[PDB]
């Protein structure tokens, strides 16, 4: 009833937020940039 | 070694797994003298700390305390899910002993 | 690839993050609970829009289809462009999803869920009075490792996603009843 | 230790916590003798600096302040919306002590 | 030198080239005394670790350890997918010496 | 402290604004000794270096000169748009003192 | 005081220009003991090396050589084009001893 189309929102909202986190790992990544660990501590 | 991080936290006292499978939900990040910590939380209410470099860390421990904390800001802002954690329960709030994520 | 024609330019797609879906501002924006419904996408018409409605975009097979909609759909502007776009997992084939059930069979479109990111978006081609500029614009932003495996994602992942009203036949029956949301069926 | 980053705030003196809730507007970075800082500013008109290290900082603040750079660099490329900034008072621009972020 | 990892690999004793061809399952970061490493899983099955910087390593080997680690966090986080690993074979899981990574 | 890149720029013997408002157009980088430096050019025509270190260089400032030439390669990498530059001009390339990014 | 990679090559006995205009093909990078190094090769069947660190490298070139690392993974992972490479042609694989990368 409402559940049916409350859940179809809810599993689609679902499967979209997986798939954002993806395209954030692959442009965010860009950005990282790696930490000489020994020479700061 | 452990294959796993189960098997690796078992071989420490006053640890406990949580099963997370959640992204974090903030980040704090501390550069006050005494407290340069990292602080995250998660939608079910957990905080947990990655710690001050203290007395009792042994110094290859002080390397990775480090590299945890990089892991933590990235895993935050690329909202990758934590799959477990494995804790020390000594301490509030409980310490990252260690990390897994899947896929 | 996949190909979608827009009157949306490309630096209106840049600033936006991608090709979004009706009243959806930029990509990762979390501060609206968008209505994504594929049943309710694939049935609905905006006027001067190749289908983008009810959380998704639509998209073409082929670039003459893509021709063909924004001809029927964007006539006589004096500018639009057709986006050349890569297959991932947040794109489903309509026909596939919806079977028999599907209301523009003929179309072909395969819809992406939540719109195109624009490093999805390998480029796009001018069309001036109806007629396409054949030189493509390459999207430097395109992520070409990333999506260069990767397809479309299988009807067995969207069937739970289609969408259909809770009374609708299609629940009681093969295959979505095995895939049937709480509530639906 | 401290759960939010409030608590922690009010462990110092001299501090003021400033919800921001916004991205960075610019980002200046400085290689000046004796100005080796970071200076980041808001659509507000608040401008905050990660100071120069000196000797009101402790050993272990040193790790922190470079880490501290390193996050807000990354924060203003990805255009992440700062939730709260506590920060030492008594100089202008104020100086950041801790940062959260949530998600 | 080496040109290849095949060739650098059949150099020392006990190691063994895995071809991979597929990007890492699951990453796991350890920062507990004494089991600072990384262990990452492949979908096939295989595990394999950084080792822990034992008593065998030069300091050139230090600053390499923590490098690998640093490839295979950025590695897992963009999917990227490994050709082949060499690894020693004398360890559990097997240790990594060297990656590579084409296309 | 100065609050803006001109502010500071001014402190500075021997120092001027480029305003560049563009992004990176070529990055060298050498590790070829005596010469480890980064050089970058701009659309514009001008050419800028980041100094090998010496001294003309207090401790502080090494750490700042290995944090702009990292900030360099990101922007150059993400083709992010920098603002200003402050440069002493008496260095042929004029040398970078500090950057600006504006969102 | 070079402002090209051209000009600094000629500097040094030895080197070689390369015109690549391409992406790295491949990356491999070693941990393994008196061979930390990285090697990468290009479409054009082009192959080289990062030289492992020795006694003979300054802390200077330590530190640059550790730099040309970090530039070679992350020029690999975002697939960005390099215009010229300046190399010791003296070694095999050659030795890169400077990168330039354009647009």
């Amino acid at each position: 009833g409402d559940t049916c189309n409350e859940e179809t929102q809810n599993l689609s909202t679902i499967y979209l937020r997986e798939y954002q986190s993806k395209v954030k790992r692959q442009i965010f990544s860009d950005y990282q940039s790696e930490v000489d660990i020994y020479n700061r501590i | 070694a452990p294959q796993t991080i189960t098997e690796l936290c078992s071989e420490y006292r006053n640890t406990q797994i949580y099963t997370i499978n959640d992204k974090i939900l903030s980040y704090t990040e501390s550069m006050a003298g005494k407290r340069e910590m990292v602080i995250i939380t998660f939608k079910s209410g957990e905080t947990f700390q990655v710690e001050v470099p203290g007395s009792q860390h042994i110094d290859s421990q002080k390397k990775a305390i480090e590299r945890m904390k990089d892991t933590l800001r990235i895993t935050y802002l690329t909202e990758t899910k934590i799959d477990k954690l494995c804790v020390w329960n000594n301490k509030t709030p409980n310490s990252i002993a260690a990390i897994s994520m899947k896929n | 690839r996949l190909y979608r024609a827009d009157s949306r330019p490309p630096d209106e797609i840049k600033r936006s993050g991608g090709l979004m879906p009706r009243g959806h501002n930029e990509y990762f924006d979390r501060g609206t609970q968008m209505n994504i419904n594929l049943y309710d996408h694939a049935r609905g018409t905006q006027t001067g829009f190749v289908r983008y409605d009810d959380g998704y975009v639509s998209t073409s097979l082929s670039l003459r289809s893509a021709h063909l909609a924004g001809q029927s759909i964007l006539s006589g502007y004096s500018t639009y462009y057709i986006y050349v776009i890569a297959t991932a997992p947040n794109m489903f084939n309509v026909n596939d999803v919806l079977g028999v059930y599907s209301p523009h069979p003929y179309e072909q479109e395969v819809s992406a869920l939540g719109g195109i990111p624009y490093s999805q978006i390998y480029g796009w081609y001018r069309v001036n009075f109806g007629v396409i500029d054949e030189r493509l614009h390459r999207n430097r932003e395109y992520r070409d490792r990333y999506y260069r495996n990767l397809n479309i994602a299988p009807a067995e992942d969207g069937y739970r996603l289609a969408g259909f009203p809770p009374d609708h036949q299609a629940w009681r029956e093969e295959p979505w009843i095995h895939h049937a949301p709480q509530g639906c069926g």
